[PDB]
């Protein structure tokens, strides 16, 4: 099946450089005009660059000369080279496949977040939140940049989960996630929150253990 | 340099409502070059609607039709809860291709009360010198809600950080977390910790509390 998968996003200092890649599968990649579309936090979609199957390229005015879009048809990969990055470049970057002349974006990547900031990478402190239906918590505190990923029991616990958007304070993010399970499931069987912060390569699991 | 302006910028409507979002272009755009996308929060956009010329029986493909204009619409004949989203229009008639600014569609709903729970600081955080007290207010509607923290009965909003989820795509409710963060030293200067939730589903606030020394 058709898939686009982005990588290469993360924290970069203003003036710094970053290289995004997109890995395509499930279709004849050489046939399609491919684009990057970005979305700044809280804002709308913005087209960035396009490359025809014929190799011809197009750029948003404000990235002209800083960004270079390219492709490796043998590796089924699209690239975006970003130099001279500005704060205004912070966004989620999406790879898209185009129908026809490339403008109808019929397949999108999941997106990779690029954060242009002077602040330092800081791993999260993860704290287990112990107290019919029992609600447990995970507090993920003091990290930078976004994102973190939160799952419960490696994904098996999907329903009854609220993961709250992070709040920024003094260049550090904090978020929380609740999970509600039947009172007979916990502490009966193990419940754990899994937190990944790839920016610092942090991956930690915190089992929820009842209090004394 | 064709600019797309969507109206309204956001809207709330009841299930069953007919909903129409407008995309207005600064100059003419061909009907086959105006597209709509739907984006769920935190997810990539998906292609949603496009318009096309169709040929009747036996008509050779060298024929096509279109319209030219500045007014385009997306309509939902009967709004459903899973239609919560931001919708974007896009034109590819001109270069550069452009998107509209987005229209957020939220669902109106039966008023529901929060499920409230409170959590003391974990031993791990305390050993590190910090004390966060966390309150979850889950699955309520309308979205407007007030949370007050009381410490030994007296109001404390110093050090409180609040966060609301996006509307739920199934039940159309909202959830919120409120976190009161103190030093460990300060945490140990008080006994009872209370979060009071004031929601339109009553004038009597919903209160969850614990005592640090129990």
């Amino acid at each position: 099946e058709v898939q686009l998968v982005e990588s290469g996003g993360g924290l970069v200092q203003p003036g710094g450089s970053l290289r995004l890649s997109c890995a395509a599968s499930g279709f004849t990649f050489s046939r399609y005009t491919m684009s990057w579309v970005r979305q700044a936090p809280g804002k709308g979609l913005e087209w960035v660059a396009t490359i025809s199957g014929g190799g011809h390229t197009y750029y948003l005015d404000s990235v002209k000369g800083r960004f270079t879009i390219s492709r490796d048809n043998s590796k089924n990969t699209l690239y975006l080279q970003m130099n001279s990055l500005r704060a205004e470049d912070t966004a989620v970057y999406y790879c898209t496949r185009g129908f026809g002349d490339g403008g109808y974006f019929d397949v999108w990547g999941q997106g990779t977040l690029v954060t242009v900031s002077s602040a330092k990478t800081t791993p999260p402190s993860v704290y287990p939140l112990a107290p019919s239906m029992v609600t447990l918590g995970c507090l993920v505190k003091g990290y930078f940049p976004e994102p973190v990923t939160v799952t419960w029991n490696s994904g098996s616990l999907s329903s009854g989960v609220h993961t709250f958007p992070a709040v920024l304070q003094s260049d550090l993010y904090t978020l929380s996630s609740s999970v509600t399970v039947p009172s007979s499931t916990w502490p009966s069987e193990t419940v754990t929150c899994n937190v990944a912060h790839p920016a610092s390569s942090t991956k930690v699991d915190k089992k929820i253990v009842p209090r004394d | 340099q064709i600019q797309l302006t969507q109206s309204p910028s956001s809207l709330s409507a009841s299930v069953g409502d007919r909903v129409t979002i407008t995309c207005s272009a600064s100059s003419s755009v061909n009907s086959s070059a105006l597209f709509w996308y739907q984006q769920k929060p935190g997810k990539a956009p998906k292609p949603w609607i496009y318009l096309t010329s169709n040929l009747a029986s036996g008509v050779p493909s060298r024929f096509s039709g279109s319209g030219s204009g500045t007014d385009y619409t997306l309509t939902i004949s009967s709004l459903q809860p899973e239609d919560f989203a931001t919708y974007y229009c896009q034109q590819i008639s001109g270069n550069p291709w452009t998107f509209g600014q987005g229209t957020k569609v939220e669902i109106k709903r039966a008023d529901a009360a929060p499920t409230v729970s409170i959590f003391p600081p974990s031993s791990e955080q305390l050993t590190s010198g910090g004390a966060s007290v966390v309150c979850f207010l889950n699955n309520f509607y309308p979205k407007d809600i007030n949370v007050k923290w009381k410490i030994d009965g007296s109001e404390r909003q110093n050090g409180v950080l609040n966060s609301w989820t996006d509307q739920d795509s199934k039940d159309s409710t909202y959830s919120m977390s409120s976190t009161l963060t103190l030093t460990k030293d300060e945490y140990e200067r008080h006994n009872s910790y209370t979060c009071e939730a004031t929601h339109k589903t009553s004038t009597s606030p919903i209160v969850k509390s614990f005592n640090r020394n129990e």
